[PDB]
């Protein structure tokens, strides 16, 4: 949440995202902006490139192509906020190596 | 143009299998590229592509041409590809006009793509010899008679030949022979050294080497529009009008371009003698007849003069327009009923007119007629001229003037026609696939009955083979055959409209 | 409140097919010829593939196929069958 | 989720609140008065009664 | 030219004869040879074999180089056809020269 | 007339049966006269005149029947006939005013004649897709499909 | 060097930046967000996350 | 016995691939149709309706009951889509520029672009070029547009095309059959003859008919895009795999899942602004059967145009004062933009 009246923690603005870049800290920036704030986990269908739920892809009618990622919640929100606007980000997956 | 593509894809698959038509639709949706690149875009090997494109060139759905810097590309023929389902009418027409010989000729002509004179005559004779027994045979003479009758009537015509590549451009020959076409010898049959009869074959020396031939499809199309117009006048006035129209057209076959909106006028003096002797009409009565058909406000035929007897000209463009608008009126009549045809005809004649200016004419009251007009916007048959009274362009100060445009409407329906056909055909494929178990079982048991049928026959198998669950299921397959027959009948009983619509739109083209 | 069904009824009924003898003869030729043409070598099925291990029956009931004969003097240089 | 309500019925309701605003009593008097009015507007006799009987029924 | 050219003449100067080249100037620009200018370093036109040598040294493709547009004054000066490489020798505060390569588009 | 609305306007409603029976009966006579005229089968030039019907003639006939107790007017019957041409049923021709007692045009007088339909019902209207209302929404991938469409399955039977 | 390596002097502006970066998300995070996104869908851009 | 199960594979995003969706696909992706203006029942419980907006078969916005579609609570429901359909088609406001550019590019009679085959050759050469960049594609857009605006006739069909002009915000017109500064062509005769009955019934048309223009409204424009030849599409710079041109005209909309738009105060902006669209649709369908004139019909049509535009963003200007918005509102754009 936002502020001390409701115990909102403290904001790490864009201006400290920059200072953290300059040091070349790649694991601390990830830690301090994803795994502590708002990490979330999502299902993506590899065949069609849309999101799915509970290991199912209602679009394609199958449970074989789906996969589970870690993602910031704000990004999960952004995609759902774009599709209805009739702009569709389809995801293309690959191995992690 | 997704509907068209859905048609041709499944048609090429039907006629050549599921391995080739992907290539065909790629060229159809991209136009022309050399083999190196299409191999990559299709992700298919050189040999597969080659054994495909040779076939498509054979039936000339795809062409080839040498381009800049010497590369050779293959050009897809977007129309030819989807003309194929018109073959039934070619066969029907040739069997109607000519004996069965030409019928079996044309089926070979299309099935092989191209044939040389010796090849076609020999093959058609050889299959014919199976059609009678007891040493009876036919000669190449009658087959050649039929073929030349086709040739001078210009229904069957020569292929494009090669240039003199054996004595031109010495050194490294061009990548492709770059065939050439000419009219000078283009209905001229070669003299074959082969003589005699068709010979029956074991199933296990050419003078006309390379002189291939192919049917002239547009010759049929010209004939078809002639058929339509004569049928129309016969329905309207009498069969006698049909004969005289048939008369001046059979004179006008070569006197004007195939797509010209008109013809150069013949005289009633010429028609009075070109008419068959079976008609007893006299010259003065003939002249007064053509006066009526020239005075018909449908104006299929005009006078245009009186030099050397009664001058008369047929108006091809307006004849096509007449039939196309009749088709328009027909479909709206059946799709929504006659009162819709009334209101449509109102605006058709009253080119601009408002709703409060037609309710009297249409004599259908409010709260149903106005809505009836609005639904017609959903199929884009109407338009509204919305002329404004003020520079404000405010809706409170404009006139809502209805309008109709023929070409826009016809162009639209063509998609509906195509998707109708596609749905019907893919429906048949759907049932056939889902019934494949029944079909395989029925074919198996039919083969079992075919075994021992008369040779080595015995009674222990003439009732047991249909005893099982196929007994109530054979009628399901027979009903399936009725469904196949119904939808197939729809295939033939759809595209006559397509012929007239397409002819009208293509003749609308000025090509500046 | 209750959204309409998938298939609403229709007041008009499509016109029944017309019957014709020459035309019926055509439709007959139709389902004949469409099965006949698929035997002509221009038609291509999948090339023979994926056979488990050699057993001599494919020596006696072997399939016979030979390369086609297009016109070698009409198509570009790379045409050799 | 506010129903359109009969035109005469809401006309009466307006009299309800225009009455209670005279004495300018605390608001809950208005709302509960409206509730009682709606409860009374559920019978045939009152609906068919002449408007003068309606003008009095808001008062009571 | 003295005072410029007509639009038709300006148009023709791009397609008159692909077999011929007709670089254009006004006396205005030739009152001084820009190579004598302080603000511009030395250029050299670079040769295909050395092109291969350089892009072998760094393991690049030529689309991965910096750029110089054809219309640029020195580009006009040497009349270089696009698709070539020019060596730039940047002077430094010391004896160390700064060498750098730039591709013409 | 904007207040009386003629004989067709009745009790703030419209006598649909009255105008529809007029339409059907007037074409009944128009086609009857056309067929009887053509049964003469002598010369098309005389059929050019004999096939057409006079508006006064048919008005006299239809008022002789007296189907409607309300009066049938001259221009009324003419406008009733005027619906059939836009119904695609009749033709129109104008001649000199000496025909009939009225001569309903200034120095002229105009006739009607039944017309054959130019073409049979098309093949397209025999296809169920032509009549299908969800045409826009039917797709092989869509939940409404040719592999699922009820109209087609039911159209198999009759 | 950044301002001039593209063969042209490129200002550090909303216009200048559009001519230096190809990716979609980054620009949409600086300025002209709506127009970038809409037209980006029109062109069918793939956008490698790098 | 059991079949081997691939439990989990570590996966990393390679690309984000943007694109549009066609209404057919749009139906395929959603879960339920929503057909009701209202959102709660009339009874005391404040329960939500079964086919209106805010139906919990699309998501959750509270702690005490699950989403029916996936039977889990607000903690982990990923939300699911519905859809609505419009009686008359509509411009997207976003892609409005694209619509007008396409209309300017194509021939209005035959749907073929007005290019000579040499121009097509050059331009497809540029397309094959490796390493096409956004700047470069913008460049081909510029050069295409320039070489095509200066052309007047159509090579393919033999006709000639006017120009497209704005006729008020979010509607467009075309300069086809007006009176021409080059003096009118003989086709003016059939123009004049076409208003004969209009003038006979309404003489005030005659002074006005010389100002007529081509009435390409959204419906007829949509019918036009259904017909572009497959060959031309790439030359419009649209990636044919991203979307066909018909998607620029919309006949269905997605309702976003509840988790985008929670509801406790208990309003939320999109949840109500969307109720107005479904309201107006019900009106025009009721109005569809009324016997009303053409006038108020097209008003109630274009009022959808105003509403959809305000659904995407609220800062439109060309809105007259009598139906100008009464207050500030948060469309989609307002919640993506800003600090
Ligand atoms: S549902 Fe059947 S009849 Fe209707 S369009 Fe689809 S295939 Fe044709
Ligand atoms: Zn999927
Ligand atoms: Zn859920
Ligand atoms: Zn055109």
């Amino acid at each position: 949440t936002e502020g001390r009246s409701r115990d909102g923690g403290l904001r790490l603005g864009e201006m400290e995202r920059d200072c953290l870049i300059g040091y070349g800290a790649s694991m601390l920036l990830l830690e301090r902006l994803m795994i502590s704030s708002d990490a979330f986990e999502v299902d993506v269908c590899g065949q069609c490139g849309l999101l799915g739920y509970s290991g199912w892809c209602h679009y394609c009618k199958s449970s074989c192509h789906v996969s589970s990622l870690r993602i910031p919640y704000a990004c999960k929100l952004l995609f759902q906020e774009l599709q209805s606007m009739n702009i569709i980000p389809r995801l293309k997956l690959s191995k992690y190596n | 143009t997704q509907a068209e593509i859905k048609l041709c894809s499944l048609l090429l698959q039907e006629h050549f299998g599921e391995i080739v038509e992907k290539i065909g639709v790629h060229l159809i949706r991209t136009g022309s590229q050399p083999l190196r690149v299409i191999a990559h875009d299709t992700g298919t090997s050189l040999d597969q592509v080659k054994k495909a494109l040779c076939v498509l060139v054979q039936h000339n759905l795809v062409s080839y041409q040498v381009h800049k810097r010497g590369v050779v590309e293959y050009e897809a023929q977007c129309s030819r590809v989807l003309r194929m389902l018109r073959y039934p009418r070619y066969i029907y027409t040739t069997k109607t006009l000519y004996s069965d010989t030409g019928e079996l000729i044309v089926e070979e002509l299309l099935l092989n793509g191209k044939l040389t004179m010796s090849a076609v005559v020999k093959k058609v004779a050889d299959r014919l010899t199976e059609t009678m027994e007891d040493g009876k045979t036919m000669d190449y003479a009658e087959v050649s008679n039929t073929f030349v009758r086709l040739a001078d009537t210009h229904f069957v015509q020569r292929c494009p030949s090669v240039p003199t590549t054996e004595n031109s451009d010495p050194g490294p020959p061009p990548p492709a022979p770059t065939l050439v076409i000419n009219e000078k010898d283009m209905y001229l049959v070669p003299k074959l050294s082969l003589i005699g009869k068709g010979k029956r074959r074991r199933s296990s020396p050419i003078p006309d080497d390379g002189i291939y031939w192919q049917a002239n499809l547009d010759r049929f199309h010209q004939h078809f529009r002639d058929q339509a117009i004569v049928s129309a006048v016969a329905n309207r006035m009498d069969q006698t009008s049909s004969e005289i129209v048939r008369t001046m057209l059979r004179m006008s076959e070569i006197t004007t371009s195939s797509s010209a909106p008109f013809t150069q006028p013949l005289s009633s003096n010429e028609i009075f003698r070109s008419l068959p002797v079976g008609y007893n009409i006299s010259k003065q009565v003939l002249d007064q007849y053509l006066t009526l058909l020239a005075d018909d406000p449908l104006e299929f035929v005009g006078k245009s003069g009186d030099s050397g007897g009664g001058m008369y000209v047929i108006n091809l463009h307006k004849a096509l327009a007449s039939l196309a608008t009749a088709t328009l009126e027909s479909v709206v009549q059946e799709r929504f009923g006659s009162r819709c045809a009334r209101i449509f005809r109102l605006v058709l004649q009253k080119k601009h007119i408002e709703q409060k200016q037609v309710e009297d004419f249409a004599m259908i009251p409010a709260k149903e007629a106005k809505d009836m007009l609005y639904k017609m916007l959903s199929e884009n048959f109407m338009s509204l001229q919305e002329i404004p009274k003020t520079p404000d362009h405010a809706p409170s100060r404009t006139f809502y003037l209805y309008t109709v445009n023929i070409l826009s409407a016809a162009r639209m329906l063509l998609h509906r026609c195509y998707k109708s056909i596609a749905n019907l055909i893919e429906r048949r494929q759907f049932e056939t696939k889902e019934n494949k178990r029944l079909l395989e079982k029925s074919q198996r048991v039919e083969a079992i009955i075919a075994s021992m049928q008369a040779t080595g026959a015995e009674e222990a198998q003439l009732q047991e083979i249909e005893e099982m669950i196929t007994a109530p299921e054979r009628q399901q397959l027979e009903t399936l055959k009725r469904n196949v027959n119904k939808l197939d009948a729809s295939e033939i009983q759809v595209d006559e409209t397509i012929f007239l619509l397409e002819s009208y739109i293509e003749c609308t083209m000025k090509r500046q | 409140l209750k959204p309409p069904p998938l298939f609403p009824d229709t007041d008009y009924k499509p016109v029944p097919l017309k019957t014709g003898e020459g035309e019926e003869y055509m439709l007959a030729l139709k389902q004949e010829l469409r099965e006949t043409m698929k035997r002509m070598p221009y038609f291509i099925e999948t090339p023979e593939e994926r056979q488990d291990i050699e057993r001599y029956s494919k020596r006696y009931m072997k399939v016979y196929k030979e390369e086609w004969i297009p016109d070698w003097r009409r198509l570009p240089r790379e045409m050799m069958p | 989720e506010n129903e359109q309500v009969s035109r005469s019925q809401q006309r009466g309701l307006r009299r309800v609140r225009d009455l209670c605003r005279v004495l300018q009593l605390p608001p809950t008097f208005e709302d509960t008065a409206v509730a009682y009015y709606q409860q009374a507007y559920r019978h045939s006799g009152i609906r068919a009664a002449r408007l003068q009987k309606k003008e009095v029924l808001v008062g009571c | 030219v003295q005072q410029g050219m007509t639009p038709s003449a300006k148009q023709s100067l791009v397609d008159m004869a692909p077999k011929y080249i007709l670089e254009q100037f006004l006396q205005q620009e030739l009152l001084i040879n820009i190579t004598e200018h302080e603000l511009v370093p030395e250029h050299v036109v670079m040769t295909k074999e050395e092109v291969t040598e350089l892009l072998a040294r760094y393991k690049l493709r030529e689309n991965q180089l910096p750029r110089i547009q054809a219309g640029d004054p020195v580009a006009r000066y040497f009349g270089i056809k696009r698709g070539q490489v020019v060596k730039i020798i940047r002077p430094s505060e010391t004896a160390g020269r700064y060498i750098t390569y730039r591709l013409v588009q | 007339r904007s207040v009386t609305g003629g004989a067709w306007y009745s009790d703030q409603d419209f006598e649909s049966e009255f105008v529809e029976v007029l339409n059907q009966q007037c074409f009944k006579f128009l086609q009857s006269k056309a067929e009887t005229a053509r049964e003469s089968k002598q010369n098309p030039m005389i059929q050019r005149n004999s096939s057409f019907a006079s508006s006064h003639e048919v008005w006299k006939y239809i008022c002789e029947l007296g189907i409607s107790k309300v009066e049938l007017s001259m221009e009324d019957i003419e406008t009733i006939l005027n619906t059939l041409i836009y119904d695609g049923k009749v033709e129109m021709t104008i001649i000199a005013a000496k025909e009939g007692t009225v001569g309903s045009v200034d120095g002229h007088m105009k006739l009607y004649r039944a017309v054959n339909p130019i073409i049979p019902p098309t093949g397209l209207v025999r296809a169920p897709c032509g009549l299908c209302p969800v045409f826009d929404d039917c797709h092989e991938g869509g939940e409404i499909s040719p592999s699922n469409c009820i109209y087609m399955t039911e159209w198999l039977e009759f | 060097d950044l301002m001039t390596y593209k063969g042209e002097v490129l200002g550090i502006t909303r216009f200048g930046l559009a001519k230096m970066k190809e990716s979609v998300l980054m620009l949409a995070s600086f300025e002209k967000t709506a127009d970038h996104l809409f037209d980006a869908a029109y062109f069918g851009q793939k956008d490698s996350v790098c | 016995k059991e079949q081997f199960r691939e439990t989990d594979v570590a996966k990393k995003i390679s690309h984000i691939c943007f694109g549009m969706k066609s209404p057919e696909e749009m139906r395929q992706q959603a879960h339920i149709q929503v057909v009701s203006k209202n959102l709660y029942s009339q009874d005391n419980q404040h329960a939500p309706l079964l086919y209106g907006v805010l139906d919990h078969r699309m998501g959750t916005s509270e702690k005490d009951r699950p989403c029916e579609t996936c039977g889990k609570n607000l903690a982990d429901c990923l939300g699911h889509y519905g859809y609505i359909d419009l009686e008359l088609p509509c411009f997207h406001v976003g892609y409005f520029r694209a619509v007008i550019g396409i209309l300017q590019m194509i021939c209005k009679t035959c749907c073929h672009i007005m290019l000579s085959q040499e121009e097509k050759k050059q331009f497809l050469d540029y397309l094959k070029r490796p390493g096409l960049t956004y700047l470069q594609k913008r460049g081909l857009k510029k050069k295409i547009s320039d070489k095509c605006r200066k052309k007047n006739i159509c090579h393919h069909c033999g006709a000639f095309n006017g120009t497209v002009k704005k006729c008020g915000l979010l509607k467009i017109i075309h300069e086809k059959y007006k009176t021409n500064k080059k003096v009118v062509d003989p086709i003016v005769s059939n123009f004049l003859q076409s208003f004969e009955t209009a003038i006979e019934h309404n003489k005030e048309v005659e002074p006005l008919l010389g100002r007529a223009q081509e009435n390409l409204n959204p419906l007829v424009v949509l019918n036009l895009f259904k017909r572009i030849p497959a060959e031309d599409v790439p030359l419009l710079l649209m990636n044919p795999e991203a979307g066909k041109p018909s998607d620029l005209i919309l006949t269905r909309l997605l309702v976003p899942p509840l988790c985008i738009r929670p509801s406790v105060v208990n309003e939320d902006d999109l949840t109500m602004k969307l109720t107005e669209i479904i309201f107006l649709n019900d009106v025009i369908k009721k109005h569809r059967i009324s016997g009303a004139k053409t006038q108020m019909i097209m008003e109630d049509w274009d009022f959808l145009q105003l509403q959809c535009a305000l659904y995407i963003n609220s800062e439109l200007s060309g809105i007259p004062l009598n139906m100008a918005p009464k207050k500030w509102t948060r469309g989609f754009v307002q919640r993506l933009k800003g600090k």
